[PDB]
């Protein structure tokens, strides 16, 4: 059981040593501070009242896109440098490799959620207004976990199949940013707009990306079952392909 | 570690064809062949990258494997000590300071052990990669071209150091390197790969060396001398392309020169010398292309 | 083509110290040294790449220079035939189909001359780099490690083809490479580099005086053999009790054995003692580390 | 004689043979068409009159940052693959190399100016309004020449000195984008703002970037003198460094 703990341990160290992590934190903090200052200096409110939905959504989107880049980079590091063949010796190693990578993804997600929580706390402490509730931060953490797990497993599968990296980065950016852009023109499609809009509530990509902007994590029962099922199917398929693929 | 009836194929093309292999009372074994004959495929099969090989491989789960393949694999951005620490923790049972220190002192990377690997050269990276292979504490250590871009002095020193490591640790070595004259310095047995199967298996233990006599002459005369030596003595090997005829060690040259003089045909070059792997290599594999 | 009084310093570290070089009645020359001694520096100064010689370089404008350095340099996304056309327009006078076709046909990369460089292996790319060097139509060819990725059989065909172009046209070659036994196959002289200067220079046709060939014959034929050797070559030591006469090294045994077979003489023994590049290399170079 | 013509000839061929040149043209044309259609469908004008200054400035800006990226890539290709050693042989070759690169820069600039002319001609042809003047396009051609020549020779000096390729792309983006972001904030500096604002009208980087978004081209005599002198000093220094540098 040494290989699983050692792989997760070294990715966290790699995160804590690079300066780009603290450059991303400074950039994110600067953008939220500019947005907060713009909202506070508005001429409608003489009491300096701030609503927290806009800061929540903006910080969530920026921090999510940074966390997405951090998980894809951690996933494709070994395939970029070609050191992966040292990690592909036995079967127990191929399974401990996938389990440890998933565990690392989970650790990255919890840390990023905690950072978002702390940052929102300091913004609320600085300003004045109506504080939020604990269930909101917890449910935000669950949404972070679900999103990052799903996308990390999908990109892990693509990087296993292709063993490259420029496509992986472009593909991740393509799935996150094309759908909000594409959604308004879907209605203009002749007689199939209503069908695609109803069916987008069951396609995991569509509603996860739509719900990315949203300040609440309200989920239906069907949505929860299908998301969990997709996670389990992806994990099982990854385990089977890593134990049956020849390099 | 045993291999039984391995036959690996890629579509219609066949790469490996019903080989057998076994480490029998030998510590250093060399694997020799051309490019794209299945040397890297065999090495990948041995190391463990291929599972759909359709055969039976006898390996133990309690036994670890440390390997070196085609190119060094390292974290280029970070440092060397970080690489050693990471692969000792991730692959071995833990980190041993005295053991790693002994390996570092014998190989010699201490002056440059604290500088980033991206600033290293090829020989330094290759030596460090060899150290990564010993980091696993293997029972079997297999290296694919450990001396690719390194000078003769460095290669002789590195192979001698590896030989000195073979008695403190219980090691069985497979080396699939080219430049066979460095291999005869340190090797116990050599295997030759042609058309997938292992055709010949030469084992050398003591210095008897099976002394031989080399006679060199042009092809138009090589046929008649070949006829004479087959009618007179018993012959072990012949090389048509170089006009090299390799009979056993002959103490007296009198009967050969009187007969070839009465034959009026004459040889270009005659010697008796200790055998090597070069004659066997050329004999087995000059046949497919020339 | 001369180098006179070349000295190079990097701060306080002296790499080259008053070295002279001249192409004298030789076609193929070998450069032998260790790793990081400043061999790449010698090729770069000779290549015109380095500008701060602190010496004198005499170059005629009409002579073309062709070179190959450390790693092959090609356009990866583009094809091999494209590399030939691009390098024909940029370095040469132009493009001719017959001449480029002659380089392409003899080396053997015709089946795969039209695929993209991203799909090549290491040995095919080295040959493509060599082809670019010959494509220049140079008067001097300067190759830095031309055989770092091919099998022994592949290497011999490449060197023999290189020799064939040495004979079909007029070129002077500078080759720096390890694995010196293949260099001695086709070379006229070798120069050894140590401490920035060429310490020892060996011409292979002419030999060294330490080289000996010992021939023993019967006592009754000793007088006649001594008469023939006294007529033809120089005799240093004669031993009647031993029956052995040592003469200067000769690559060909034809004329000597013809004369003795004409005089009804069959030697008891014949052998040659020769020094190879390994003996010279170790004698010059063991002072470095050991 | 061959040395000048072969390198310049192949850059134009690689331009006409790459897929990114047409991907870039399709992207730029789509952006310009969307902007023109949005501005044309506005309800202020019932007669569909269009003012071409905004389209001119936007198309010029996009083409400048794209021609700049094409120029940096063109100049760093050989250093990227490390083939510059095959070219760095003799002094005569080293100078024909520098001369050929400058001539290649001139033809790429001319080509991008022609694309700009074509885009403006099609947009003017489709719609209804008041046509421009030939003097505007010739001045646009000259402006293309000075900007691209200045930045390409400077960035060439940087690539010769450093032999690193990522840094050049970053420096190019930095030089195009740092000044508009800094410009509103430079003024707030105590008791030195008027001096720095007037001296920004003397720094070549500063006024070329300020004038990149302008719809008309005008220069002062001192500006012309400094720009031509700067071009000459960079060219002379490049020749001396290329003939005195050792690889």
């Amino acid at each position: 059981s040494h290989r699983i703990l050692n792989l997760v341990k070294y990715d966290l160290y790699s995160i804590f040593k690079s300066p780009l992590t603290y450059l991303a934190i400074l950039v994110v903090s600067s953008l939220i501070a500019t947005q907060s200052i713009l909202m506070a200096n508005s001429m409608d409110n003489p009491k300096h009242i701030i609503v927290y939905g806009s800061v929540f959504a903006a910080a969530k989107w920026l921090l999510l896109i940074i966390g997405l880049m951090f998980v894809v980079k951690t996933i494709t590091r070994d395939f970029s440098q070609g050191t992966i063949q040292l990690y592909m010796s036995k079967v127990k190693t191929r399974v401990g490799y996938i389990i440890s990578k998933t565990i690392s993804i989970i650790l990255i997600s919890i840390l990023f959620a905690l950072i978002h929580y702390v940052i929102l706390i300091v913004v609320q402490a600085s300003s004045n207004g109506k504080n939020l509730a604990f269930s909101k931060y917890v449910d935000n953490l669950w949404f972070f976990l679900i999103f990052l797990l799903f996308f990390g497993l999908f990109l892990f599968l693509i990087t296993l199949a292709s063993q490259k990296t420029a496509m992986i980065f472009s593909l991740g950016v393509f799935l996150v940013l094309i759908v909000p852009f594409i959604k308004p023109f879907i209605t203009f499609i002749p007689r199939y707009g209503e069908k695609v809009l109803d069916a987008f509530d069951y396609i995991p990509f569509a509603y996860l990306t739509d719900k990315m902007i949203s300040s609440n994590f309200d989920f239906s029962n069907w949505q929860w079952v299908i998301s969990l099922g997709s996670i389990v199917i992806f994990f099982i398929l990854n385990i089977l392909y890593v134990a049956k693929k020849d390099i | 570690m045993k291999l039984e009836h391995i036959t690996k194929k890629y579509g219609s093309n066949v790469v490996l064809n019903d080989i057998d292999f076994d480490f029998g009372d030998s510590r250093i074994v060399g694997l020799i062949g051309k490019n794209g004959v299945g040397k890297t495929t065999v090495m990948k099969v041995m190391n463990g990258n291929i599972i759909k090989f359709d055969g039976k491989v006898d390996i133990d789960n309690a036994d670890n494997i440390g390997f070196l393949i085609e190119h060094p694999k390292l974290y280029d951005n970070k440092s060397g000590l970080y690489n050693l620490k990471l692969f000792a923790q991730v692959l071995g049972k833990g980190f041993d300071k005295a053991y790693t220190d002994k390996i570092i002192d014998a190989f010699g990377m201490r002056p440059y052990i604290k500088k980033k690997v991206k600033k290293y050269s090829m020989g330094m990276k290759q030596k460090l990669a060899i150290a990564v292979s010993l980091m696993n504490k293997p029972k079997f250590l297999i290296l694919d071209e450990p001396t690719n871009g390194m000078d003769p002095d460095g290669s002789i020193d590195v192979l001698t150091t590896i030989k000195s490591l073979v008695n403190e640790l219980d090691m069985r070595i497979l080396i699939s390197s080219h430049k066979l004259e460095d291999i005869e310095l340190i090797c116990d047995r050599a295997v030759f790969l042609r058309d997938g199967h292992f055709v010949q298996d030469v084992n050398m233990e003591e210095g008897v060396a099976s002394d031989t006599t080399i006679v060199t002459v042009d092809h138009k005369d090589f046929d008649r001398t070949e006829k004479y030596l087959a009618e007179h003595f018993q012959l072990q090997n012949v090389d048509k392309a170089d006009g090299h005829l390799m009979i056993n060690a002959q103490k007296n040259y009198q009967v050969i020169l009187k007969a070839l003089s009465e034959l009026d045909i004459y040889p270009k070059y005659i010697e008796t010398r200790k055998s090597s792997l070069r004659d066997t290599y050329f004999n087995i594999n000059q046949r497919g292309d020339k």
